[PDB]
DNA sequence: CGCTCCTTCC
DNA sequence: GGAAGGAGCGTTTTTTTTTTTTTTT
């Protein structure tokens, strides 16, 4: 088919500033999202906050006919890596600032059958808001 | 390449230089802009006027080459059901922005023909979201859309392209295009388009076709008339003067005449009949009454077929019992 | 804080606003219905909204179920004596496992246990959602089943329809019965309604009398803050007011509280009423009282009775009408140019200003030859119906005979 | 990018609220009592509704605005299962509002929900009532099925005057610093129709557009009335005349027929200055026209024959 | 057997009216390989269906007339059921759409293009009774199937009004007048089924009185003839009454009525009647034709009254043709005629 | 089917060459033929003169027998053209890509880049599925073409006759078309009488397709007789279904004479023979128009009568009743 | 929105 | 025993396209 005018490649991630950005197993985060679709989540937030001795946050919290439940991945290494909240600059690491993005659970769970195959999820944050999986 | 493209696509405005005859809605359109103060907008006006194309070249001055998502245009030819209203356009409009363009246009192209309950949803979309969102829509029939709507989009009236207009953007085509337009063939091409910017492209397309080597040849108003098939107004002046001095059998006969030499259809006669006597002096108003009827209902019937001849009699029959109140 | 229609609640019987004959029909077509082996099955009451419905049917179920109700030797569910006059189908209620059109099944196939020890008046006012064919199809199968069942012991089954219009939406386009009126007829068909065993029992609007007595009495009961407020002393206009402006109790007590609880001044209105089918006859024919411009009540009706005007009933109604002005004895002039402008306007494809068209010329040539004099007829519904179906006889004939 | 005036200097308070001084007064009762009953609020499009119903609701909870509001709207489903799901578990929460408050359900445009979703709403308003009240909000009342209006007090707002556009106007152009005269406060009072969202659009507009507020520069972004052209056309002593103003004014400006017709139908409905017959003969030549304008033929030449043939009806 | 039928012509050569229309169609079956689609118009009652049928014999021989009868279900857009009986033969195949209503179209486009692609070389011949009772619709999809598969399939049609047709269809169709008998032919013919029926009969005059009721009409005419032989115990006498159809003789009767009452109430009592003629399954045409016309043959009014009466029944039968419900129509003639008469 | 097919369908024109008397257009359509620059088309004229021959040749010239079957998609009539169908199924072929051409099509035909969408009949498609077509017929204009042939101009939507270059095809008469009926008869060795031909396109009323048809049957009639003899005007007259003049003076001279029993009683005889009210309203027309012998006024009023009467007519009335009361409002004039 | 008939008040 | 107020009467026929909800899946 004639190639659309739309360029697909207008949506992508700066990476001069980044928010934040975290690793962690593929399999947890298929487990979230499968339980996320199971109690029909309307809405999501991905909440995100490094603190002193290695204290690591990374959270879903979905909004649904259930009110609002929340998912917290654990700071083990096995499962949650290695995290930074730049805070916008992708040099300075700084302590207490939380990231929390807003997204609509039908474009977040288009990437659950993405993470079941996956051995590895890099999660990143920009200023700007826009989330980049790989 | 685009010189594979009608005229009708190749000559688009690019940008809103381009676009003439609508002087006070770009300059208005240039201050909102200029001042980060659009309004949602309604551009309401008849075929072929410049709204799609002065809508397009304002997302690409705002943006530039990003408009490919930073704008979200939804046409006649998609569906535009209220089940589309309350997800793509809801989702599209409730998402920050890629690199903070000022905002997010939606361009609801031929929106006259959207649902009721498609309006009545998107009149709370666009109320809800205005900070980082902005809405434009097209019409050519305002009564297709609901109150609320019309009351809620800033109006703009698209009215017929004027005629320096038509002038400038034919003189463009023909420099773009190695072609000569004399000023005869002009003035019949603009009389014909009736502010329609669509039918001047097509007939010069086509008028270039008819010319058989378009390198010296000049276009006159015959070969305007001959490719377009309408009557010359010479012909519409004998046959008007023929209906009302000469007899029956001449005027039959002259009409006969006239629509054979050249296979003339009679609606365009009528109508051209029509617009000369709309300017002529009426001693009485009941002449004009007549007339405006019985052209009317003969035109309808023509409309869905039946009895050339019949219908051409009828044509001269009704001129002659309206204009015999005169006096 | 509570609302004085629901504050001022009827204790007994005798304080519901029911005319003494149709509570004497009720009571005894119940009292009927609760024999051992009753003719009876089914209760259908129909009417208008606030007509004192479900008030007087959970009246008399307080009455007689007590009456009926075989004693009990400790089988009860617990240590009360079981108050449940009345039971009542939910239909918001989302079971675990369970289609939804089954909710209405279940529902059933419970009630019918509901007999002798167990007995109880099973009370169907929230209806299904009967706007779904599949629901539709499968509540009247079930109606049918009941009525058709064959189980020596039924409970009494009473079903209460408030009949009201549905206004034209722009999210359904079907134009089925149900889409144009909620009532019996469009949710039940003629087998159900023409059974033996199911008895139909018609509501009217409350009459004005009943009305005032009411709302005196809730005047009376409020007497500390209408005199304070110095409203007592024109209470009794405002009460006449709202007598003749609806029929709905509970609008009439709504409109009372806010009328009263108002520190100011604002005009008193009610819900609107929507002009029955034959009440439209006689508007378009004989005229309105309340209005004497004619060009007022027209436009108020087709903005208020669009749904009903819009369709050909209409339209053949008064063509079947038009002659009962002065039982006939009136200029065929007339009656030719009525006609004449009838005709004319079925052939504008339905466009609504045809029936504008239609209706304005019908009511001016009845203004035209009206007098203080005038004896009429009796206004009967179109038979295209009887025609139709005598048409699908002969079309069945010749197919045999084929 | 500033947010337009129509939604930065929307009403917070019900006392910013200009115009059907009784019901907004009656309003604020309602809100210092706090007894606030099931109510439908209905009138034209952009005279405050909306912002009346949000003002009342911000008014009477407060702090517990965001506990005690549930928002539906056209743009958000409304079916028979979100009545059966969210409105009833919204009307099952157990809050602790102040002795004399209750939780508000604002069904905004509610002249667009399903049968069935108001013939569940009859029973969770039959059931629910001791905590929770129904402020519906529409344009026609009657689109409100009998058994949820029986329970539900009507307030019909009235169309805006002039002097309540002109008040709200002035403190508008205080506020902005816009420079103003008197010609062109009364061109957009006239053109606004009693709609003070099309008023305050038409203000914003002219005052980017051309700076000083002019007659003429109002003139300039908005056009005069469609209705009242269509009006003055219709009421004429001449067919020249009507045929001048129909070509003018309304064929040279961009009109399409059937936007024409439809609004002569509907001023010929309101119009009262002839015998009920005369008008009667014009709705007939309007639909004569309006048959042929939907089959294909919207020529001028059609229109012109409906005003001839009008005109002979007149005489 | 009913006499219509058991004397039915099963042949070309048999017929014996209209030689001329005769010799057209052996000229047409002379090289029955690039005959064009037909559409045979003409007065009912003429024989056009038998004509149809002889050509089919002389063509494709005598399997045409060993019928066969089919039921072919049809699904709409809204999953409605439709039957439509399927008349096929080994060489031919008859539809009647009139009997789907608006429903035609559908046939149109699954019935005979699908049959149509099929390939049979020769070609097979469809007929399509009351064509003129086709919606506008149904026609214009008929225009391309006919255009492309002229090569399997030919099309024959048959009505009594070619005012219905949409000029396309006229276009694409071999156009062929049918003429309908005059008074001997039906005289002739009738003789002959008395002589072979063993019918005794008192004068020829009698047969002219059934060629004068029935004015052109053969079915009606052989029907009458069997029912008056029946009637008299076989034996028709000069004086034996002449039957008529039941709804002439209520329509002769109501236009009696109008003449003598002119009033409100007669037209209220007019109306209980047009209703029973309509739910007889009268067409609403029809009725307004025979009313018209015995109102047109009153004596007592005049030349001023005829006129006025034709020119409403004229402006009536349009409103009918563009109308949906029949009955305001025929009200309004009759209350327009009334009105003048008075 | 050399043999086997009727005239009209053995004759359809194959290329744009042998196409009569749409000059104005053909001349218009030949000149892209090495342009690749074919415009949106919308062909309106009355029946039988030549859109639908005309596209299938200028497809076939274009594209080839090859790749004809792959460029080119049509629907009509008997399709189900549905809004639905247009959103889906025109859009989605517009927006394929062209198929890539073989080297024998690319040496022997230009093979433009674009392909054809034919929208025939397109006068029976609702508004809204027009409207459906408006920005798709403008968006993948750079690979697809669209072309809407229909016999009512006025059913299109403005919107799409401004989309598209309208051509009209002209009526073919006595004047235009005699030609091509001249070879067909040739070919098919059909004798004549002179001017019988003429008559023939005269009495089609400017369709070719049912001269063709009037002359396959008077060559089919003439080879039945095996007399060796021209064709004359009365057969043609015959099988076209023209009233004969007989008739028609019969008929005049019982309106002139005004009596409603005398002329209802002829009307019924008259209608008692089968003739089509629309051939003898279009001889009386002629009759009364091209006569020298009436004043003005009667005329003026005639020529609005018979109009009136035609009018009804189209709309699927009883002929004996227009008939009856045309004559008796011809006689009281 | 009237007719007709039945209840009730007075 | 007029006078007013009120009840009952007077009612049921499909079917083009398209959109949309609902339910099941
Ligand atoms: N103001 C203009 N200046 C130059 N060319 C114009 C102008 N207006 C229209 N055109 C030409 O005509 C074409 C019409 O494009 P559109 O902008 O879509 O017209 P339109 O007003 O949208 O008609 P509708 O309402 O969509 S049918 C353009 O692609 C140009 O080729
Ligand atoms: N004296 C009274 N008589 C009857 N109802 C009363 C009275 N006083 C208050 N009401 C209340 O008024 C309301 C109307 O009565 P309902 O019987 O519920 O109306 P309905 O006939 O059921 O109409 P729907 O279908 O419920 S809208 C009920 O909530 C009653 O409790
Ligand atoms: N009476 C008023 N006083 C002051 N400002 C008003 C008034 N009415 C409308 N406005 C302004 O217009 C804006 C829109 O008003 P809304 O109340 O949202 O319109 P509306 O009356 O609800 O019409 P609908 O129902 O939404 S179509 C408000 O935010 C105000 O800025
Ligand atoms: N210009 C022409 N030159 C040669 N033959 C023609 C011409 N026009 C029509 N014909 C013949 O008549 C037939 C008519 O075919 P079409 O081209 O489909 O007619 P048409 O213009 O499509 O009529 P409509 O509008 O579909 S009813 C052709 O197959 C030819 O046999
Ligand atoms: N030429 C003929 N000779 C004898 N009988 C005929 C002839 N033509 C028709 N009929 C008779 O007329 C009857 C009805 O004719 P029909 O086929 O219904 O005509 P149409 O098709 O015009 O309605 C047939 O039963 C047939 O017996
Ligand atoms: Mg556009
Ligand atoms: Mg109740
Ligand atoms: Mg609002
Ligand atoms: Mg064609």
């Amino acid at each position: 088919y004639l190639i659309k005018d739309f360029d697909t490649n207008g949506l992508e991630l700066d990476r001069e500033r980044i928010s934040f950005e975290a690793i962690i197993k593929g399999e947890a985060l298929h487990s979230a999202l499968k339980d996320l679709k199971e109690i029909g989540c309307k809405e999501c937030y991905v909440y995100a906050k490094t603190e002193a001795n290695d204290e690591n946050v990374f959270a879903l919290i979905s909004k649904s006919q259930l009110g609002f439940s929340k998912i917290k991945l654990p700071s083990n290494r096995s499962i949650l890596e290695k995290l930074q909240v730049f805070d916008g600059d992708s040099t300075t690491v700084i302590d207490g600032f939380a990231v929390i993005g807003f997204f609509d659970f039908t474009s977040f769970d288009k990437i659950r059958k993405s993470t079941k195959i996956a051995s590895k999820v890099l999660f990143r944050m920009d200023v700007h808001g826009v989330l980049s999986v790989n | 390449s685009k010189e594979n493209l009608p005229w009708v696509e190749k000559y688009r405005p690019e940008t809103l230089d381009e676009v003439y005859g609508q002087n006070e809605v770009i300059t208005t359109v240039r201050k909102f802009v200029d001042e980060g103060k659009l309004p949602h907008l309604l551009f309401y006006g008849p075929p072929g006027t410049g709204k799609t194309s002065t809508i397009v070249a304002l997302a690409r001055e705002i943006y530039g080459k990003n408009y490919s998502n930073m704008v979200l245009e939804l046409n006649a030819s998609d569906d535009r059901g209220i089940d589309v209203v309350r997800n793509q356009i809801k989702d599209f409009a409730s998402t920050r922005q890629i690199f903070s363009k000022g905002f997010k246009l939606i361009i609801l192209d031929e929106a006259d023909a959207m649902t009721n309950a498609a309006q009545n949803a998107l009149r709370r979309v666009i109320e809800r979201y205005t900070k980082n969102t902005r809405f434009c829509v097209l019409a050519n029939y305002a009564h297709k859309l609901t109150p609320a709507l019309l009351s809620r989009c800033t109006r703009f009236r698209f009215q017929p392209l004027p005629q320096e207009a038509i002038e400038r953007r034919i003189a463009n085509v023909l420099v773009h295009e190695k072609l000569k337009l004399s000023p005869n063939a002009e003035k019949a091409l603009i009389e014909l388009s009736n502010g329609d910017m669509r039918r001047v492209l097509n007939v010069l397309q086509s008028c270039k076709a008819t010319l058989d080597n378009p390198d010296e040849d000049e276009i006159s108003d015959d070969v305007i008339y001959e490719c377009c098939g309408a009557p010359r107004p010479s012909d519409l002046k004998a046959v008007l003067k023929s209906i009302l001095e000469d007899d029956w059998g001449t005027a039959h006969y002259t009409l006969n005449k006239v629509r054979s030499a050249k296979g003339l259809a009679l609606i365009d006669l009528i109508e051209g009949i029509v617009k000369i006597l709309e300017d002529y002096e009426l001693q009485n108003e009941e002449t004009r009454v007549h007339l405006l009827t019985k052209l009317a209902d003969i035109e309808y019937s023509i409309s869905k077929g039946g009895n050339d001849q019949i219908q051409g009699s009828a044509v001269i029959g009704a001129i002659k019992a309206s204009f015999e109140n005169e006096t | 804080g509570e609302q004085w229609y629901e504050k001022f609640k009827p204790n007994c019987l005798e304080q519901v606003a029911i005319h003494k004959r149709k509570l004497k029909d009720v009571q005894e077509a119940l009292d009927a219905m609760f024999l051992p082996n009753a003719k009876h099955r089914i209760l259908l009451l129909s009417g208008p909204s606030g007509c004192s419905k479900s008030t007087v049917i959970k009246e008399l179920s307080k009455i007689l179920v007590p009456k009926y109700r075989q004693n009990s030797n400790g089988t009860s569910f617990r240590s009360t004596p079981n108050e449940h006059k009345v039971t009542e189908f939910r239909g918001d209620c989302i079971v675990n496992d369970l289609p939804q059109m089954e909710s209405f099944s279940e529902f059933l196939k419970g009630a019918r246990y509901l007999v002798m020890s167990n007995l109880s008046l099973i009370l169907i006012e929230d209806l299904p959602n009967v706007f779904h064919i599949d629901t539709r199809r499968r509540f009247q199968q079930l109606i049918l089943q009941w009525l058709y069942s064959s189980e020596p012991l039924l409970p009494p089954l009473v079903i209460c329809i408030t009949e009201c219009e549905i206004p034209e939406n722009d999210n359904n386009y079907r134009k089925f019965g149900i889409d144009y009126t909620f009532s019996a007829e469009t949710i039940m068909n003629k087998e159900i309604l023409m059974h033996p065993r199911l008895k139909r029992i018609k509501f009217n609007p409350i009459n004005s009398t009943l009305l005032k007595k009411h709302l005196k009495f809730i005047c009376v009961q409020n007497m500390k803050m209408l005199k304070e407020k110095n409203k007592w002393n024109k209470r009794q206009e405002v009460i006449d007011y709202i007598a003749q402006e609806t029929g709905d109790i509970r609008s009439a007590i709504t409109t009372l509280q806010f009328w009263a609880t108002s520190s100011g001044s604002l005009p008193i209105s009610t819900r609107e009423s929507t002009i029955s089918y034959f009440h439209a006859i006689g508007k378009v024919i004989h005229g309105s009282h309340s209005t004497n411009n004619d060009n007022e009540m027209i436009n108020n009706l087709f903005e208020n009775s669009n749904n009903l005007l819009s369709k050909e009933d209409f339209k053949l109604g008064i063509l079947e009408n038009y002659n009962t002005f002065n039982k006939g004895e009136f200029s065929i002039s007339d009656a030719s140019s009525i006609v004449d402008c009838l005709s004319e306007c079925d052939n504008m494809n339905g466009l609504p200003e045809s029936n504008e068209y239609g209706l304005r010329e019908v009511r001016k040539t009845f203004r035209n030859i009206s007098k203080q004099g005038h004896n009429h007829g009796t206004v009967y519904f179109p038979r295209e119906w009887k025609v139709r179906k005598l048409q699908n006889s002969f079309k069945v004939q010749a197919e045999d005979w084929l | 990018l500033q947010l337009p005036w129509v939604e930065k200097y929307r009403p917070q308070v019900l006392s910013d609220i200009v115009g059907n001084k009784e019901t907004i007064d009656r309003l604020q009762q309602i809100a210092k009592d706090g007894n606030m009953p099931h109510m439908i609020i209905s009138g034209m499009p952009g005279i405050g509704k909306t912002t009346s119903v949000h003002c009342l609701a911000h008014e009477l909870l407060g702090r517990s605005y965001a506990d005690g509001v549930l928002e539906l709207n056209a743009s958000d489903d409304r079916g028979i299962d979100v009545v059966r799901n969210q409105i009833k578990h919204f009307a099952q929460k157990k809050l602790h509002l102040p002795p004399g408050k209750h939780k508000i359900v604002i069904l905004d445009e509610a002249d667009s929900m399903t049968a069935g979703a108001q013939q569940a709403l009859r029973r969770t308003m039959e059931l629910y009532s001791n905590s929770t009240r129904f402020a519906f909000a529409c344009n026609q009342s009657n689109k409100i099925i009998e058994p949820l209006q029986s329970r539900c007090a009507i307030l019909r707002y009235s169309k805006l005057s002039d002097e309540d556009v002109l008040k709200r106007l002035l403190q508008i152009i205080k506020l902005e610093d816009v420079k103003y005269t008197n010609d062109g406060l009364e061109a957009i009072i006239f053109t606004a129709e009693g709609d003070m969202r099309q008023a305050i659009n038409n203000l914003q507009s002219t005052v980017a557009g051309h700076g000083l507020v002019n007659a003429d520069n109002v003139f300039k972004i908005v056009d005069s009335p469609h209705p009242l052209i269509v009006k003055k056309m219709l009421l004429a002593s001449n067919l020249e005349d009507s045929i001048q103003i129909l070509r003018t004014d309304l064929w040279k400006k961009g009109y399409s027929s059937i936007d024409i017709v439809t609004t002569s139908f509907r001023v010929t409905k309101n119009l009262a200055q002839v015998k009920e017959s005369v008008r009667l003969e014009m709705i007939k030549e309007i639909g004569l026209t309006h048959m042929r304008i939907l089959e294909g033929v919207g020529t001028y030449l059609q229109l012109a024959s409906m005003l001839a043939k009008i005109h002979k009806l007149n005489n | 057997s009913l006499w219509v039928d058991k004397y039915r012509p099963k042949s070309l050569n048999a017929l014996s009216h209209n030689e001329e229309l005769t010799n057209f169609l052996k000229s047409l079956s002379d090289q029955p390989r690039d005959l064009p689609h037909l559409l045979l118009y003409g007065p009912n009652g003429t024989g056009k269906k038998t004509r149809c049928m002889a050509l089919l014999e002389s063509i494709f021989g005598p399997g045409v007339y060993r019928l066969k009868i089919d039921v072919r279900q049809f699904v709409t857009a809204s999953n409605r059921k439709l039957e439509l009986n399927v008349v096929s033969s080994p060489y031919h195949l008859e539809i009647t759409p009139s009997d789907m209503g608006n429903n035609d179209r559908i046939v149109i486009q699954e019935l005979l293009k699908e049959v149509a692609q099929m390939e049979q070389h020769r070609y097979k011949c469809v007929i399509i009774n009351e064509a003129n009772s086709l919606t506008k619709d149904a026609q214009a999809a008929l225009r391309r199937t006919m255009e492309k598969y002229s090569k399997n399939i030919r099309l024959i049609m048959v009505c009594d009004s070619m005012s219905p047709i949409i000029a396309p269809i006229k276009s694409r169709c071999l156009l062929i007048r049918c003429p309908a008998p005059s008074d001997s032919e039906i005289s002739t013919i009738l003789s002959d089924v008395v002589t072979n029926e063993r019918i005794q009969l008192e004068t020829k005059d009698i047969l002219k009185r059934i060629a004068q009721a029935s004015n052109g009409n053969l079915r009606v005419s052989l029907l009458m003839l069997e029912s008056m032989a029946l009637n008299n115990e076989l034996a028709l006498k000069s004086s034996s009454p002449i039957i008529k159809p039941d709804w002439i003789i209520v329509i002769h009767k109501l236009t009696r009525k109008i003449v003598k009452e002119r009033s409100v109430n007669s037209l209220i009592e007019c109306r209980a009647v047009l209703y029973d003629l309509l739910a007889h399954c009268i067409p609403a045409n029809i009725i307004l034709k025979e009313l018209t016309f015995s109102l047109l043959d009153v004596e007592t009014l005049n030349t001023t009254n005829k006129s006025s009466i034709i020119e409403y029944s004229s402006v009536f039968d349009e409103r009918l043709s563009l109308g949906n419900k029949a009955i305001f129509h025929l009200e309004g003639f009759i209350a327009k005629v009334m009105c003048c008469l008075d | 089917s050399l043999a086997q097919q009727p005239w009209v369908e053995k004759y359809r024109p194959k290329n744009l060459d042998e196409v009569t008397a749409q000059d104005h257009a053909v001349t218009v359509l030949k000149k892209t033929l090495k342009s690749a620059n074919l415009p949106h088309m919308l062909f309106y004229g009355p029946p039988g003169t030549g859109k639908t021959s005309t596209i299938l040749a200028l497809t076939k010239e274009l594209y080839g027998p090859d790749l004809m079957k792959s460029r080119i998609l049509e629907l009509n009539a008997s399709d189900e053209r549905g809004i639905s169908i247009v959103r889906e199924k025109v859009k989605n072929f517009a927006r394929l890509t062209v198929s890539k051409p073989s080297k024998h099509d690319l040496e022997n035909y230009p093979c433009p880049p674009y392909k054809i969408i034919i929208l025939d009949e397109a006068d029976s498609m609702t508004a809204d599925a027009q409207s459906a077509l408006r920005r798709t017929m403008e968006t993948y204009s750079g690979v697809t073409r669209f072309c809407l042939i229909c016999n009512y101009v006025t059913r299109i939507i403005d919107p799409l006759a401004s989309r598209c270059s309208k051509f009209r095809f002209k009526a073919l008469d006595a004047s235009n078309a005699i030609d091509r009926l001249r070879f067909i008869s040739e070919q098919e060795n059909v004798k004549c009488d002179d001017g019988v031909l003429e008559r023939i396109l005269d009495i089609s009323a400017g369709d070719l397709r049912r001269g063709i048809t009037l002359l396959q049957s008077a060559s089919k009639g003439a080879q039945y007789l095996g007399d060796g003899k021209n064709i004359t005007s009365t057969q043609v007259e015959e099988l076209a279904g023209v009233v004969p003049h007989d008739i028609l003076i019969e008929i005049v001279e019982k309106v002139k004479s005004g009596d409603f029993d005398e002329i209802k009683k002829y009307v019924n005889t008259f209608m008692k023979s089968g003739w089509s009210a629309a051939s003898v309203v279009n001889q009386l027309h002629e009759y009364y128009i091209t006569n020298d012998n009436f004043d003005t006024n009667f005329k003026n009023q005639i020529s609005w009568l018979l109009f009136t009467t035609d009018s009804r007519l189209n709309n699927g009335t009883n002929e004996h009743i227009q008939l009856l009361n045309l004559l008796v409002k011809i006689s009281q004039l």
